[PDB]
């Protein structure tokens, strides 16, 4: 059996600013197997309304999801997301970077 | 479309 | 240009739980237009791009009993599979399948491919003469002989050669405004001052379409630059793609340093400073 750890990228879909709608994204990928817990994290703490894309996987068998969720950014506000895989030793957290 | 026979392993 | 139709297949065991979990998705180049998920009682295709919501109950019908069909085989596939390997069935195991065509710029059949896969590693391969099978092993060996039983490969490459290139044709006929619509990256630069003497030129390329870009940072017109952080093209959300490269330059000298924008949908690359 051949296992992978994921790949995570915490992103908005447009350049974000404070007080302005926006997409708030999670791209996981290069992973194996599929099943992944995968969360988006408003100052530490989960967010409820979070969808994501269909399974599929790349030309060496490993899995990609994005997950995604609206949101408006501010200043004060932290968010993150948290990715717990069988390939890990613990959950990852990965912070939003706005100028990444 | 689909494939209408999936293959036997 | 070249055009494509891909599905991918996964077939994941639950050891306790039932029957195995089965996703199918398929592809029109970098857009995904159908998905299959046997996760519900009566599970169907349904579609995932708005030009695929003029399809009457002819289409849909016969996509979900294919897609039935082929969760059950998988089910039994998988059930062989644990026999070959003398696996316990307490543990959960994957199985997955691609498959898919080219054409050409005249929009012809180009090449095809089919792919299996056990547990992540390639377990039985479609060679590119679509008329022979490559195995990884002596268990898979037997399903390359089980395969030569049943003319698989024949079966197969007819239908790389002509079911996947008449709908595909189909397919881009339906999405034309979208999918024979390339989009250009929409770029910037950013700086970010690491310190009084350097900072960080990040090249941005947004809301491009398809996938395929190349971001590269040239120093004084000349070729290319030595460290340059890139990373992995991601979707929007929207159909579209985001990229974009990082150098560290030394404050002052930022005029020096270019990027320069490789895409289908730029007529000549696109260059541009901060």
């Amino acid at each position: 059996m051949i296992q992978r750890t994921p790949k995570i990228q915490v992103y908005s879909r447009h350049p974000a600013e404070n007080g302005k709608s926006n997409f708030l994204n999670c791209y996981v990928s290069g992973f194996h197997p599929s099943d992944i817990e995968v969360d988006l994290l408003k100052n530490g703490e989960r967010i409820e309304k979070v969808e994501h894309s269909d399974l599929s996987f790349s030309k060496d068998w490993s899995f990609y999801l994005l997950y995604y969720t609206e949101f408006t950014p501010t200043e004060k506000d932290e968010y993150a997301c948290r990715v717990n895989h069988v390939t890990l030793s613990q959950p990852k957290i990965v912070k939003w970077d706005r100028d990444m | 479309r689909l494939p209408a026979k999936a293959p036997l392993l | 240009g070249s055009h494509s139709l891909k599905y991918f297949h996964t077939s994941v065991s639950r050891p306790g739980r039932g029957e195995p979990r089965f996703i199918s998705v398929g592809y029109v180049d970098d857009t995904q237009f159908v998905r299959f998920d046997n996760d519900a009682a009566s599970p169907r295709m349904v579609p995932r791009a708005p030009w695929m919501e003029q399809e009457g109950s002819e289409y849909w019908d016969r996509e979900t009993r294919s897609a039935r069909d082929t969760a059950q085989i998988f089910r039994v596939n998988l059930r062989t599979l644990r026999g070959y390997y003398n696996q316990s069935e307490a543990g959960s195991h994957t199985l997955q399948w691609m498959h898919g065509c080219e054409l050409g710029p005249d929009g012809r059949f180009l090449r095809g491919y089919e792919q299996f896969a056990y547990d992540g590693k390639d377990y039985l391969t479609l060679n590119e003469d679509l008329r022979s099978w490559t195995a990884v092993d002596t268990a898979a060996q037997i399903s390359e002989q089980k395969s030569n039983d049943a003319s698989e490969a024949e079966h197969q490459r007819a239908y790389l050669e002509d079911t996947c290139v008449e709908w595909l044709h189909k397919y881009l006929e339906k999405g034309k405004e979208t999918l024979l619509h390339l989009e250009p990256p929409k770029t910037h630069v950013t700086h970010h001052p690491i310190s009084d003497h350097e900072a960080t030129l990040r090249c941005w390329a947004l809301g491009f379409y398809p996938a395929e870009i190349t971001l590269t940072w040239q120093q004084d017109g000349e070729g290319h630059t030595q460290d340059t952080e890139l990373v992995e093209t991601r979707p929007a959300g929207d159909g579209t793609f985001q990229k974009w490269a990082a150098v560290v330059v030394p404050s002052g000298e930022e005029q020096r340093y270019t990027c320069h924008v490789q895409h289908e949908g730029l007529p000549e690359p696109v260059t541009l400073r901060w």
